């Protein structure tokens, strides 16, 4: 039978699969046609993130379902950056990245020049030579961002 | 079916508490609200309670 993998990029994957073939197998099956690793991928149906161990019956896909593809860092971790201005926004970082890392992922997002961000964690603010790890900021920690606005 | 917000980019329900998408950070719609009754798993139940001493003094 048939099913349909939609990407956030707008594509669609079709796959040729079978209703006893595991969410494995059909992550192995997305790697032959796009050569995404199997650990990168996160798929998700009826709301929910789908286990690697169990089968497309097992989460009732049946033919012509529509899977979504989400890729993300193997090791990766979401962590929250609180603004002053309103805002809380959601970052996806590894532990390994520096502080300078961070504040060029807040600017792709926000558009603030990293020079401009002051981030604050348990009180401390963070330097940005050091790593995430470094602080020991660890998975859905939140981080407070300060604006430095000139005038 | 989870009780949550469906992330209308990749469609995963995410926690009621949660401010963006636990799969792919897309922020958490305007207008969906909390349920009534909501019991975070323990591990968000954690993550909240942090939150709030952290706002507070004593
Ligand atoms: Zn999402």
């Amino acid at each position: 039978m048939q099913i349909f993998v939609k990407t956030l990029t707008g594509k669609t994957i079709t796959l040729e699969v079978e209703p006893s073939d595991t969410i494995e197998n059909v992550k192995a099956k997305i790697q032959d046609k796009e050569g995404i690793p199997p650990d990168q991928q996160r798929l998700i149906f009826a709301g929910k993130q789908l286990e690697d161990g169990r089968t497309l019956s097992d989460y009732n896909i049946q033919k012509e379902s529509t899977l979504h593809l989400v890729l993300r860092l193997r090791g990766g971790m979401q962590i929250f950056v609180k603004t002053l201005t309103g805002k809380t926004i959601t970052l996806e970082v590894e532990p390994s990245d520096t502080i300078e890392n961070v504040k060029a992922k807040i600017q792709d997002k926000e558009g603030i020049p990293p020079d401009q961000q002051r981030l604050i964690f348990a009180g401390k603010q963070l330097e940005d030579g050091r790593t995430l790890s470094d602080y020991n900021i660890q998975k859905e920690s939140t981080l407070h961002l300060v604006l430095r606005l000139r005038g | 079916m989870p009780v949550g917000w469906q992330c209308p980019g990749c469609t995963f329900i995410n926690k009621p508490t949660r401010p963006g998408c636990e799969m792919c950070c897309r922020a958490r719609p305007e207008t969906y609200q909390i349920p009534a009754s909501y019991q975070p798993d323990e591990e968000e139940r954690a993550r909240l309670a942090g939150e709030e001493e952290a706002l507070r003094q004593y």
